[PDB]
RNA sequence: GACGGAAGGGCACCACCAGGAGUGGAGCCUGCGGCUUAAUUUGACUCAACACGGGGAAACUCACCAGGUCCAGACACAAUAA
RNA sequence: GACGGAGCCAGCGAGUACAACCUUGGCCGAGAGGUCUGGGUAAUCUUGUGAAACUCCGUCGUGCUGGGGAUAGAGCAUUGUAAUUAUUGCUCUUCAACGAGGAAUUCCUAGUAAGCGCAAGUCAUCAGCUUGCGUUGAUUACGUCCCUGCCCUUUGUACACACC
């Protein structure tokens, strides 16, 4: 409820924000996934993203 | 979505991991297997494939109504445009993921991990492929963790032999 | 030897509209006053006349304690006791001169400088 | 291009503006060697004044000089604005001023005794011969004094 | 948490309509789709609703999962009082 | 009864090469078996998309970097055919995989 | 009209195209003489398919170039391997087969591409090294 | 099995020859270690730590230090209680 | 070689919605960067990314000198609620160490080495960083086990925490 809880956090690490765990290290932004490095390494093949070269 | 094409494309492939994900959370006893994400411009189908399709149904229609719901709410979809479809897989013994599920299952309800694994390696022989192996890590009522191998047949590891002939699953079980 | 802040000497600045003086400044200082001015320093500016008054107009007035480094003071104030934050410690910064405009954190530096070898 | 030999009139190594200007350097580069002036700006300075840049420091005569002294001294008038000269805007007058020879650092001096007596980072740093304009001493500046 | 007690009401009655709940571990944010309240108290009386059984949960892609058993929904209907033959989704109205 | 003709692009999108195939092999039948006028499907450059990243989830060891590429191909085909019989034609016939995507302008 | 070849050329990455008529006596890089290219050192290499064929099999030609890509010496070579290619192109449509192998001959007293398109194509640099080949460097201790 | 300033037989430009190109020298740049500090958060220490934690951090980050809030203590039962 | 002009040529990318992207073209300013407009949520528009390094005409000319641009001043913008402990950028002036680098040691055998850029990742703003392209394009091997390892075979081991 507070109106001095928070203050602006609009880019770098606040808005840029991690979509699984509720990180803010390693965040691929390419194609707006948003997605950390670690679990996109175990999912990547179910997203389509594969080892071709 | 008016967004670029490829972009589409990518944010349908986490939307389907994203499900994946779900389905392997919610539908244990269920008896998940795997999602097929069919797109026609007016209706959403979402395929899954269990073991125990009841369950999965509830009773006349409960839990694929929720999980519809469920699916709307999220992605935001209105409601009538998304649609599930619970169907057996013909060769259960030939899915990991659902071998994995079995396997977990055997785990939490007391059995020997050894007598698991040769049962789930049997029951894999039963269902006819061309050999399985199966990877047990970690503590064997012991202090100190090891690994497992339970083979049979033959494998394969490098190239594109591996994929479509081959299926992995990756599941961890917690314990006292 | 007198002071000129930028140009204009130092009596009439003591008392002197601040747009004015942004006028005759720096860029940066010309741009932080252009970006925001309703409800950002809250009332310091108040705060420091309040403490002029309470003073005996001769001697400097009371101790008033920031943790705004970031702020740049602007000519009303000048002969005012503002306690400047180092995350722990409040350093005591008089000023006379065109320290107006410029950012309040240069007085009190922060890390403790340095004993080191002693050889 | 210039086929003129020239005899005796050119006087190599002169005395301008207290600063030894020395031989034969390409007019403006004869000039860079004061203190305050510099390249371009000379070069500009040179071309305020209507001397050809391709001649000799001994080359130049009295009058020429003295022209090219005064543009530096009084560069204002001579069509030079503010992205142009040393001390833009300035903190003691107002006006902009291009300092020069025995001006500029004299002008350094008395900022950072003005910073010593004010007490900020920058002339604390000053004071303790350490280095300013961030820069990370874990490495830089191992040659000391 | 203790929540306004009425906005509390309303979250329920809007979980009663739908039988489906959402609400991401997005804390301290201004709103909440669909319900138009404060994120944290929904989560909180989600939670609540949950420990006595009523309620299921899943923390997936920090999302909170939340559906009722047919004995929660009862449990629901008796706190907003409510008469008899008002539906969630649980009944089934369509046809697919 | 309307008949009218409207020149219409449709664009396709695909991570999966054969379904694409698939596709294309169905509109040129369909095409045919309505006897109209088209453009035959024509092939763009396939927009490999390439996210560069360090195989270890800790960065202790050596620097390995995996690429993880998602080759998209795209395909289009331009008709230009009638209105309400050619919208029903243009909507049939689905291969998982492969977005059909119909625009407008008449 | 006239019937005419239409050939190209490659090195690296750059693409020539040269396109051969029936005329007065055209060579055109672009909408340039050949007198001109870029370098002026690299003049000869485009000169000289012409030198080795005798510039009289170009009384009865146009030759036309468009060329992008590559660096400029790269272009160059591109060039002149298109207008070999475009001369041989024009003999086998028009002229006769002795000529052709001639031509081939002359050509192949030094094989600078010319009638064939060169291999030798750009390695992928890969992580760990600044190089393709090339490691980084290793540091021990 | 390992190991041998053992023997054969083979290999390799993280081995060398025949050579490049340099770094190590200079300044800076970034990362360490070491000291200092209220804190300089940390994990890496032969390749296989040291432009590595995607670590190009002004708040955020965030972990550290100095301060100030907040309950996000479900639920159970006791007491409080209109 | 640097410094001026003037020639002129690339390939990976990436880029807008339920937000504030890549930005062209026309006027401002001497730069950075503003500004009304449109194009482009993609082979189309930015972008032929007219990229450097190079190419030609000059100017300078054995000089710690126009080589080097660190360090310092002072000023104008930009991003941001917030730039001091220069965020960065641009103009200025300030011109040090540094004459090809000890013992040492890395990397490399063909589009490779190196030079040279660019884009992307990070990103509100910042690349000296990585990751990928593409221009420019050599020299010398095609071999041996001498040093450093490795592989198997035999051999000897008072060693299996296995020569640390
Ligand atoms: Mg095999
Ligand atoms: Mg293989
Ligand atoms: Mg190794
Ligand atoms: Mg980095
Ligand atoms: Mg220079
Ligand atoms: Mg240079
Ligand atoms: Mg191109
Ligand atoms: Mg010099
Ligand atoms: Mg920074
Ligand atoms: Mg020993």
């Amino acid at each position: 409820e507070n109106v001095w809880y928070s203050h602006p956090r609009k880019f770098g690490k606040g808005s840029r924000q991690c979509r699984i765990s509720g990180s803010h290290s390693g965040l691929i932004r390419k194609y707006g996934l948003n997605i950390d490095r670690q679990s996109f390494r175990e999912k990547a093949n179910d997203i389509g993203f594969y080892k071709y070269r | 979505a008016i967004i670029s094409k490829k972009r589409k494309l990518v944010a349908d492939g986490v939307f389907y991991a994203e499900l994946n994900e779900f389905f392997t959370r919610e539908l244990a006893e269920e008896g998940y297997s795997g999602v097929e994400v069919r797109v026609t411009p007016t209706k959403t189908e979402i395929i899954i494939r269990a073991t125990k399709v009841q369950d999965v149904v509830g009773e006349n229609g409960r839990r694929i109504n929720e999980l519809t719901l469920l699916i709307e709410k999220r992605f935001k979809y209105k409601r009538g445009t998304i649609a599930l479809y619970a169907e057996r897989v013909h060769d259960r013994g030939l899915s990991a993921v659902a071998q994995a599920e079995s396997m977990k299952f055997k785990l939490l309800n007391g059995l020997a991990i050894r007598r698991a694994a040769y049962g789930v390696v049997r029951y894999v022989m039963e269902s006819g492929a061309k050999g399985c192996e199966v990877v047990i890590s970690g503590k064997l009522r012991a202090a100190r963790a090891k690994s497992m191998k339970f083979a049979d047949g033959f494998l394969i590891h490098s190239g594109q032999p591996v994929n479509d002939f081959i299926e992995t699953a990756t599941r961890h079980v917690l314990l006292r | 030897k007198t002071y000129s802040y930028k140009g204009v000497d130092l009596e009439k600045l003591l008392e002197m509209p601040t747009e004015d003086f942004v006028k005759l400044a720096p860029a940066r200082v010309r741009r932080k006053f252009a970006r925001g001015l309703s409800e950002k320093p809250a009332g310091l500016m108040k705060k420091l006349r309040a403490a002029k008054l309470s003073a005996p107009e001769n001697e400097k007035p009371a101790v008033v304690r920031t943790h705004l480094r970031n702020m740049i003071i602007v000519p009303e104030m000048i002969g005012s006791v503002v306690g400047v934050y180092n995350g722990k410690v409040f350093n005591q910064v008089e000023i006379r001169p065109e320290m107006v405009g410029h950012y309040l954190g240069e007085f009190s530096i922060t890390y403790t400088p340095v004993r080191h070898g002693r050889a | 291009s210039l086929v003129v030999q020239e005899q005796g009139s050119f006087q190599h190594i002169l005395r301008l503006l207290n600063t030894n200007v020395d031989g034969n350097i390409n007019v403006v580069y004869a000039l860079t060697t004061i203190r305050g002036v510099g390249r371009r700006y000379a070069n500009l300075v040179c071309k305020k004044a209507d001397v050809d840049l391709h001649k000799r420091a001994g080359e130049l005569t009295q009058e020429e000089l003295e022209r090219i002294v005064q543009i530096m001294q009084n560069p204002t008038h001579y069509k030079i604005p503010a992205w142009f000269l040393n001390r833009q805007k300035d903190v003691n007058d107002g006006k902009d001023y291009h300092s020069l020879a025995n001006n500029l650092e004299s002008k350094l001096r008395d900022d950072l005794e003005r910073l010593k007596k004010i007490r900020s980072h920058r002339g604390i740093r000053h004071f303790w011969g350490l280095r300013v304009r961030g820069q990370h001493t874990k490495t830089t500046g191992r040659r000391r004094a | 948490m203790l929540i306004p007690k009425e906005d509390r009401k309303k979250i329920y009655q809007h979980l009663f309509q739908e039988g489906v709940l959402v609400a991401k571990k997005d804390f301290n944010q201004p709103k909440h789709e669909e319900i138009d309240t404060k994120n944290l108290f929904v989560i909180k009386a989600l939670q609540s609703l949950t420990s006595k059984g009523f309620v299921k949960t899943q923390f997936s892609w920090q999302y909170y999962y939340y559906t009722l058993t047919e004995e929660g929904v009862v449990y629901l209907r008796e706190y907003l009082n409510l008469p008899e033959h008002i539906f969630p989704a649980t009944y089934l109205a369509g046809q697919s | 009864q309307e008949v009218v003709i409207h020149k219409i692009r449709i664009n396709l999108t695909s991570t999966k090469v054969k379904q694409l195939e698939n596709v294309s092999a169905n509109i040129i039948k369909n095409a045919e078996t309505f006897k109209l006028v088209k453009k035959g499907p024509v092939r763009l450059p396939t927009k490999v998309l390439k996210i560069s990243t360090r195989k270890t989830p800790n960065g202790e060891g050596s620097k390995t970097w995996d690429t993880y590429e998602m080759r998209i191909h795209k395909r289009y085909i331009d008709l230009e055919a009638p209105a309400h019989i050619v919208k029903r034609i243009t909507q049939i016939t689905i291969e998982p995989g492969v977005d059909v995507e119909v625009i407008i302008a008449a | 009209t006239v019937p005419s070849v239409q050939t190209f050329g490659k090195k690296k990455s750059a693409t020539a195209v040269a396109h051969v008529k029936a005329g007065k006596g055209l060579i055109k890089v672009n909408g340039s003489p050949i007198t001109l290219v870029q370098p002026e050192i690299l003049r000869f290499k485009v000169y000289e398919p012409l030198l080795l064929v005798g510039l009289d099999k170009f009384a009865n030609i146009d030759i036309r170039v468009k060329v992008t890509g590559g660096g400029h010496v790269s272009q160059v070579y591109a060039i002149r391997q298109a207008i070999a290619k475009g001369l041989v192109a024009y003999h086998q449509k028009f002229v006769d087969e002795q000529s052709k192998n001639e031509l081939k001959k002359a050509f192949t007293s030094y094989d600078r591409t010319l009638l064939i398109a060169d291999s030798r194509r750009p390695e992928p640099k890969k992580f760990g090294g600044r190089g393709a080949r090339s490691r980084f460097q290793k540091s021990y201790r």
